[PDB]
RNA sequence: UUCAAAGAAUCAUUCUUUUUAAAAUCCGGAUUUGUUACUUUGAGUA
RNA sequence: GCUUCCUUCAGUACCUUAUGAGAAAUCAAAGUCUUUGGGUUCU
């Protein structure tokens, strides 16, 4: 009954548990917003480990229609309520696709610059980060031949437990997303 | 420590000129409303106890020559000579002294000790002719062309670049094993000053 | 008005190697200049670099270790045949044991050296010492 | 400066963030809507963004709608035919040429008439090379003064 | 260290990452009883909400601002 | 073969008939304040001195140790 | 406007292998994708 | 409300200083030029 249709995949270890939590925030009500996963969706996810003690984060590819409409609207909620549920630290990304310029797609004539691929990864990190919002991206190429993104948001996510673990998990999720390094942080 | 700067006050090297120096401006604390300007005053202290690590790091005290074309300082660096080793000139310098080897006084030393980089400029310049360091403590205004370390201080004020002078022969004797930390220099500021 | 952001740069760099400054703020950022800088690290020239990403044409600022002697670009970026690199390199740079012209090349930018590896010379970008 | 010796840089300068402040209350549909009032109430594009800003709580038209500001004007309909920028460069134009006629003499006037000109030409030209104007379309110093309406 | 800069907001709308020195202001009058809204560096008047008085005198940079009146910053 | 004197500061190198290039030695002090036998030695180019970012250069380097403690 | 990432050899560097999207084609596997300049290989030249 | 002081824009001069330049006079442009190529018109 409804739960394999919340997410769109062929059910697999942690999305089905993630799915079976959604229905039950929707029957309960839980701190404040309602009837909010029955507008929600998702497609597939990831759980993923970082260089740690110990902590399992998830990603939560999203159809990118729904992303637009609901889960951009009521994130930060959606993100606290699954934390308190499932002690995985989620977040929630859309699903958007990339496409090569030179290729012809059937679709268009010339990408959109939406689809190209630095505007998605852009993109994708403005959603990783949720409860806040980015300050100011900077690339340090390293001598080594390496290139680091040194991400810093704004304030607003200082009044809370889970900071730099956050911040780590985030850049995790990027690692993996887009095999990039990434590094966080905010302003004294 | 405060016992150094409490002294400091007491004579007047915070207050600098006017006219800051843009190279200056970091060891310049703020202005003031009179058209001042105040000397950040612990930078000061560091950098004159590293002068005088710098100074004492000369293997022997006598080739380390002291300079002050003022009237009002010479009296401060022949003390300060005889206290330290260090040779002082004290008053007219000859422009062949670093690098004119046949001229009778001519004595090239390792380090050079100006008061001032404005009036005891030509020791300043020579110093280059024969890679002298220089250390200079020099005003807020002062130029710093061929000074390795400038000490932020006041040289208009004879009084203030005495005491400068003394705390800089105090932090020498510390360095060196003549008077052990704890107890305080004997020989008194008044002792170092003009008249 | 710009024309050639990466000349501007190079001239930049150029200025602040001269002056023995350690930081400085290239103005406009550009994937060629990202290139080349990367290019630079590699033999050794330059230290770190933060392309700061505005909302436009990106400012780098560059870490330099005192090292560069100088460093160009040679407008008109000629066309240059794997055979006629020789003479030309003889003509720029300083010693046949040292320097690098930068070929804009279907590979990539590479040095003059690297082309010589590859087959396929180039555009000709600009050159260090 | 294209013509002066002037060489200022007074300038508006976009703030980082480019997603809409948290702040701005208003839904797109209701600024849509207020454009398309402010542009059927005669006012052009910058004076209508000008506008926005001031009398309405919003910065900018391309952070609260995807689009800017001319571009739903287009899709409303209501955009000119004759481009902001050119037109007001026409009118000026006008002006300067009515003087002229009145005033036969102004040495200093004649000379920015020739510059206003100059730099409808370049306008011009470029609106051509895009579709904004049609390839038909001189500028007339007699037809002028009825083409701005 | 040109990068992390510190103090330097009193240089130019030209920094290192590009700022405006406007900003926008939750503003009432005494008595009308609103948040009206308001962008610093105003060109044309704004009128508040019921009885239409000028709210912001304007001017050649940063609006005079009319009365005594009270402005919070927008904040964010 | 003389491999010439690299300045410690802006690493530019230095030559023979340079002069005004100076090899500063600063003295080291252990636990009580006394005279430390060693010595840490910066050469500094005669171009910076002619500068006036000489000074600077030094603290800098002072800072890069930790013979002094504020950076600028 | 597809940035990059990982593995093996050599004396920090060199040369090599593998994958990271979308569409059409072929029996889940495997293989085509603007024009010209430029460049590389050729071909053909007494 | 004006006045000053700070910072900053755009003008606009001057002063010292050039391990910058120049044949020198001098020049913050006449600099970043045998470490020669940002663009371009003229001679
Ligand atoms: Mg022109
Ligand atoms: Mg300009
Ligand atoms: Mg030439």
């Amino acid at each position: 009954a409804v739960q394999k249709r919340v997410l769109k995949s062929n059910p697999s270890d942690l999305e089905k548990e993630i799915a079976q939590c959604l229905l039950d925030i929707e029957l309960s009500s839980s701190s404040d917003i309602k009837t909010d996963a029955k507008e929600i969706k998702l497609l597939s996810c990831d759980l993923i480990e970082v260089e740690k003690l110990k902590k399992k984060t998830i990603l939560i590819y999203i159809p990118y229609k729904i992303y637009t409409t609901y889960v951009r609207k009521i994130q930060r909620k959606l993100i606290n309520e699954l934390e308190k549920k499932t002690k995985k630290y989620v977040v929630l990304v859309a699903k958007r696709t990339i496409l090569k310029g030179k290729q012809k797609n059937k679709s268009f004539k010339i990408i959109p610059r939406s689809r190209t691929l630095t505007s998605v990864y852009d993109s994708i990190l403005e959603d990783i980060v949720s409860p806040s919002e980015i300050i100011g991206k900077r690339i340090s190429m390293k001598a080594d031949g390496k290139r680091v993104f040194k991400i810093m948001l704004d304030s607003k996510e200082r009044q809370r437990d889970n900071i730099e673990e956050k911040l780590i998990s985030f850049a995790a999720v990027y690692k993996k997303i887009t095999r990039r390094d990434a590094v966080f942080s905010l302003p004294p | 420590k405060e016992e150094s700067i409490a002294k400091m006050l007491i004579c007047k090297v915070h207050i600098g000129t006017k006219n800051l120096e843009n190279k200056m401006k970091r060891y310049v604390y703020t202005r003031a409303k009179d058209g001042v300007h105040i000397i950040n005053l612990a930078k000061t202290y560091e950098k004159l106890q590293l002068a005088a690590r710098i100074i004492v790091a000369i293997s022997n005290p006598a080739d380390v020559v002291v300079v002050s074309a003022r009237p009002f300082g010479s009296r401060a660096v022949l003390k300060f000579a005889q206290y330290t080793g260090a040779q002082a000139i004290a008053g007219r310098w000859t422009p062949g002294m670093l690098t004119n080897q046949i001229i009778q006084k001519f004595t090239e030393p390792r380090l050079l000790i100006v008061t001032d980089p404005r009036t005891d400029a030509q020791s300043v310049k020579e110093s280059a002719y024969a890679n002298i360091p220089v250390i200079a403590l020099c005003d807020s205004d002062s130029p710093l062309e061929h000074v390795d370390i400038a000490i932020p201080c006041n040289n208009k004020g004879k009084e203030s670049i005495a005491l400068m002078y003394w705390l800089l022969a105090q932090e020498v004797l510390y360095l060196k094993g003549v008077i052990p930390r704890s107890e305080p220099w004997n020989v008194m500021v008044d002792m170092f000053l003009w008249r | 008005v710009r024309m050639s952001v990466l000349a501007d740069c190079l001239k930049t760099i150029n200025n602040a190697e001269k002056r023995g400054r350690r930081q400085v703020l290239i103005r406009p950022s550009s994937k060629v200049v990202i290139k080349f800088l990367q290019y630079m690290q590699k033999k050794g020239y330059i230290g770190s670099f933060e392309i700061v990403d505005d909302h436009r044409s990106g400012k780098i600022v560059v870490n330099l270790l005192g090292r560069i002697n100088k460093c160009a670009v040679i407008s008109p970026r000629y066309d240059v045949k794997l055979d006629e690199i020789e003479k030309i390199i003889t003509s720029i740079l300083p010693s046949r044991l040292f320097g690098h012209l930068i070929l804009t090349t279907p590979y990539g930018i590479m040095d003059h050296e690297e082309a010589r590896r590859k087959h396929t010379g180039g555009k000709v970008l600009g050159f260090f010492f | 400066r294209m013509y002066g010796k002037g060489k200022g840089i007074s300038s508006s300068t976009l703030p980082y963030k480019r997603k809409q402040p948290s702040w701005l209350k208003q839904k797109p549909s209701e600024i849509e809507d207020a454009i398309i009032k402010l542009a059927k109430k005669g006012q052009t594009p910058s004076q209508i963004g000008a506008t926005l800003r001031d009398n309405y709580g919003i910065p900018q038209v391309k952070s609260v709608t995807g689009n800017k500001i001319l571009r739903i004007l287009r899709a409303q309909g209501i955009a000119t035919t004759i481009p902001e920028d050119l037109y007001f460069l026409i009118k000026k134009a006008v002006s300067m040429r009515k003087h002229l006629e009145k005033n036969k003499k102004d040495k200093d006037c004649k000379f920015r008439l020739i510059l206003t000109e100059s730099k409808i030409h370049r306008i011009s030209r470029y609106y051509k090379r895009k579709k904004l104007l049609p390839s038909n379309w001189k500028y007339q110093s007699s037809t002028a003064s009825a083409l701005i309406a | 260290n040109p990068d992390p800069v510190e103090e330097s907001k009193k240089h130019k709308l030209k920094r290192l990452i590009p700022t405006p020195n406007s900003y926008f202001m939750d503003v009432k009058c005494p008595g009308c009883l609103q948040i009206t809204t308001l962008f610093s560096h105003a060109q044309n008047v704004v009128l508040c909400g019921s009885c239409n008085i000028m709210l912001c005198q304007p001017t050649g940079g940063k609006c005079k601002l009319t009365e005594g009146c009270s402005f919070r910053k927008k904040i964010e | 073969i003389y491999i010439p004197r690299k300045c410690s500061a802006t690493s530019r190198l230095i030559p023979a008939k340079e002069h005004g290039a100076v090899q500063i030695n600063v003295g080291m002090v252990d636990a009580n304040g006394v005279y430390n036998g060693k010595t840490e030695t910066f050469a500094i180019s005669g171009h910076v001195r002619q500068n006036g970012e000489s000074d600077a250069c030094l603290n800098r380097l002072m800072y890069e140790k930790k013979l002094l403690s504020f950076q600028n």
